[PDB]
């Protein structure tokens, strides 16, 4: 790319991943505020990590207003700098600091509609995210919200083949992953967004489990223990046990009480057991829940 | 259902069609390589077929690595003593992209029989990333094959394996296959496979999806049929060995048809 480190002035640290540090920086020539992710190619006898190779290859291709833009990659022999569009906050920090009495319903609806746009675009370009959670959703001052953190993402074939099972932060992880299924698909991202939608209403995780089996149990206790009727094949799945307690499905009115009829409908469709019946991002955009969202479409970045 | 992404398969197909064009190697770069030939390339790819089986790698990884090699050799001149090093790095990169469990860099060094150092593999890794500008999510023959497979009435595993086999044979021979896009070779491979196993031809539904006809596929199809007929005579045999395995339904043992009637 056309960038050199000399042209950026570091401003402060803003994060640290298991693969380096992010600084807020300023482009001294254009004025652009950016986020610089440092990926030490050293401190590693295996060369460029796979997380970085997928993040760059995939993000180079994904230009959408609700996907954080990769602006540049500065490739020293020693270090690797990913230059990203900068957004001031994440959805987790907003809910924990300013959304204490709650995120108002117009804003929730705007955010969800944007997340769906971003996600539909990923899926349309054969990219699974595989780590949708509030910490990985950046918000700016203009009220845009954008999928970020593509270091767990993956380019899929059609139909999909078996991919990595250690995927998705637990609280956001789809039942088909938890039950050890051979194949998973776009429906795992939709689940995570389901979890997130609910979380934005209540400001607390829907399924905060402390192990795989506890996670499943919390899901079952809310949505009912799935059987062949609701989810054909479920009982043949590798980590499905006959011994699973059989809990009853609870009315979604009791799962997220403040939510209206349209909301409850969309939510149930995102959290459908059968990944085959779970709504797609593309379909979800036309759900009546979004009828009165009028926030102008964010513009894509250069 | 969702595993075949009903709501996205067309979007994806269309996108892979656009991308296979951007990721396409220069058809005539071998003449511009002073010191390497199609034959040397064939030897490298055949070796990468053996490395893929030794490490139980995905076939996709194999196709990606070939794509990287061909794009690299399109802008960078390489001495014959270094071609293997390019190939090794290509395979490393593709493994890191495509595999759940990529082999460690040390194993990539080990399969070169200490021709090259770990430092040389890693430095070449960097060079290849530079040259390709990290543009690694390339459409492969396989990405098209698996989609075309959804058009079998009904699914036949020998058809699928045979199509995979033919596709892989095409990686070996820069002439003529450098001149055909992944999507077209896959079309040819699928029709040949279908004709060979069941007597059937390229389905109309795939004419609708792809805009390709037996008309448009004909040139490639004639080349593929020849490659199939001469496969037992080729200098490079690693793919036929591989496809004897039950994993792939021993499809390399099927007899090619003598004529296509096309
Ligand atoms: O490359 C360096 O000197 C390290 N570095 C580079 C850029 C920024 Br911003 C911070 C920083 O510590
Ligand atoms: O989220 C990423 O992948 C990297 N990144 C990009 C933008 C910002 Br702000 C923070 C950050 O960590
Ligand atoms: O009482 C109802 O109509 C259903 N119901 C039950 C319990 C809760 Br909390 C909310 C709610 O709507
Ligand atoms: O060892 C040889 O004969 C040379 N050589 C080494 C490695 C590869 Br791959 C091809 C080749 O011709
Ligand atoms: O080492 C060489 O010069 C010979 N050689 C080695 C490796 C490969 Br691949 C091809 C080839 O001709």
């Amino acid at each position: 790319g056309p960038g050199s480190m000399e042209n950026f002035q570091k401003v402060e640290k803003i994060g640290e991943g298991t693969y380096g540090v992010v600084y807020k920086a300023r482009n001294k020539l254009t004025g652009e505020v950016v986020a610089l992710k440092k990926i030490r190619l050293d401190t590693e006898t295996e060369g460029v990590p796979s997380t970085a190779i997928r993040e760059i290859s995939l993000l180079k291709e994904l230009n959408h207003p609700n996907i954080v833009k990769l602006l540049d990659v500065i490739h020293t022999e020693n270090k690797l700098y990913l230059v990203f569009e900068f957004l001031h906050q994440d959805l987790k920090k907003f809910m924990d600091a300013s959304a204490l009495t709650g995120i108002p319903l117009p804003l929730i609806k705007s955010y969800l509609f944007q997340l769906l746009q971003g996600l539909a675009f990923c899926h349309s370009h054969r990219v699974l995210h595989r780590d949708l959670k509030p910490q990985n959703l950046l918000i700016n001052t203009e009220g845009a919200i954008k999928l970020a953190d593509f270091g767990l993402a993956r380019a899929f074939g059609v139909p999909v083949r078996t991919y990595t099972h250690e995927v998705v932060t637990l609280w956001y992880r789809a039942p088909e992953i938890l039950l050890g299924c051979k194949y998973y698909s776009t429906a795992v991202d939709i689940w995570s967004l389901g979890c997130i939608f609910a979380e934005m209403v209540t400001r607390r995780a829907l399924f905060p489990g402390d192990s795989e089996i506890d996670q499943l149990f919390r899901i079952f206790r809310t949505l009912g223990t799935p059987d062949e009727v609701v989810w054909p094949g479920v009982t043949s799945m590798p980590d499905y046990k006959p011994s699973f307690p059989k809990w009853a499905r609870q009315d979604f009115s009791k799962v997220v009480p403040p939510l209206d009829e349209d909301g409850r409908s969309l939510l149930s469709q995102m959290l459908h057991y059968d990944p085959n019946k779970r709504i797609s991002a593309k379909a979800a955009l036309a759900h009546p829940f979004f009828q009165d969202v009028t926030k102008p479409v964010p513009h894509l970045r250069l | 259902g969702v595993n075949e992404v009903p709501d996205y398969h067309e979007d994806i197909h269309t996108y892979l069609r656009e991308m296979e064009v951007k990721c396409k190697p220069k058809v005539g770069y071998m003449k511009k390589q002073p010191d390497i030939t199609n034959s040397m390339r064939a030897i490298l790819v055949d070796w990468l077929v053996e490395v893929g089986e030794e490490y139980k790698l995905q076939n996709e990884t194999l196709h990606l690595a070939v794509n990287y090699i061909d794009r690299f050799l399109s802008s960078m001149s390489v001495l014959r003593g270094k071609l293997q090093l390019v190939g090794t790095a290509a395979m490393l990169l593709a493994s890191k992209f495509e595999e759940i469990y990529p082999p460690e860099v040390a194993e990539f060094v080990y399969i070169t029989d200490d021709t090259y150092t770990k430092k040389q593999v890693l430095r070449m890794e960097h060079l290849v990333l530079k040259v390709l500008a990290f543009d690694l999510a390339a459409p492969t023959i396989n990405q098209f094959l698996t989609q075309y497979f959804l058009h079998q009435q009904p699914a036949n595993c020998k058809v699928e394996s045979l199509a995979m086999f033919l596709g892989e044979l095409s990686l070996i021979d820069a002439d003529p296959y450098l001149k055909y896009l992944p999507s077209v070779i896959a079309a040819a491979a699928f029709h040949l496979a279908l004709y060979t196993v069941t007597g059937q031809s390229w389905p109309e539904s795939l004419v609708q999806k792809t805009g390709y006809t037996l008309e448009t596929l004909k040139p490639c199809l004639l080349d593929l049929h020849q490659t199939y007929l001469r496969a037992p005579q080729h200098a490079q045999q690693s793919i036929r060995e591989k496809y004897k395995n039950s994993k792939y339904h021993g499809v390399s043992l099927l007899n090619p048809p003598e004529t296509l009637n096309v």
